[PDB]
C-alpha cells in the first residue's frame, strides 16, 4: 500500500534520526551505551512487501 | 494487460563493517536457512542476531 | 556505490588517526613498540569495489 | 535527555608561601565556621585573615 508505506517510512527515518539524536544528546552521559533499531517490510511473500 | 512476474536482484549488497560478533553479512548466492518455533523452515539474508 | 566507499574511507582515515594518536601519547613510555594499521577493499566483484 | 545537577570537587588545592602571620590554609577535608552579618550559620574555605 504505496500511501501506508509512504508515511511508514517517514516515521521510520523519523525513528533513524531519533537514536541518532538520544545517541548525540546523551554521548555526554559517562559511559552510555549507544543504540540501533532494525527495519523490515511487510514481506507478505507478494511480489516483496506491502509496507 | 496485467503484470505478472516475480523476481529478485541477487547481487551483494554494499558491504558495511559493524564490529559485533552477531552481525553477519552474506555474499554470492542463496540464504541461509532458519527455522520457526512451530517447525517451519524459511531462507533470509538478515544478517543481525542474538 | 561511492557513498559506502566515502564513508568507509571517512572510518578508515579516523582509525588511522587514532592509532598514530596513540604512537604520539604514549610516545616517551620504554619499550612501546609503536602500531601501525592496514587497508583493504572488500572483493569487488562488481563495477564497483565497496570502499 | 535532561541535564540535572552541578558539583564542586574536593580535590586538592596546592599550598603555596605568603608569610603572613594570619594567613592559613586547611590541609585534608576541614572547614572554618562562621555568623554571617546577624547570625546565619556559614562555613568558608579562604585562608586570608585580619
Amino acid at each position: 500500500m504505496s500511501f501506508s508505506q509512504a508515511v511508514s517510512g517517514l516515521n521510520a527515518a523519523a525513528t533513524n534520526l531519533d537514536v541518532i539524536g538520544n545517541n548525540i544528546a546523551n554521548s555526554a552521559t559517562y559511559g552510555f551505551k549507544s543504540g540501533t533499531a532494525s527495519f523490515a517490510d511487510m514481506f507478505a511473500g507478494s511480489k516483496v512487501g506491502l509496507g | 494487460v496485467k503484470v505478472a512476474g516475480i523476481t529478485q536482484d541477487f547481487t551483494d549488497g554494499t558491504t558495511t563493517n559493524t564490529g559485533r560478533g552477531l552481525d553477519v553479512a552474506i555474499s554470492q548466492n542463496g540464504f541461509f536457512r532458519l527455522v520457526d518455533s512451530n517447525g517451519s523452515v524459511f531462507y533470509s539474508r538478515n544478517g543481525q542476531f542474538k
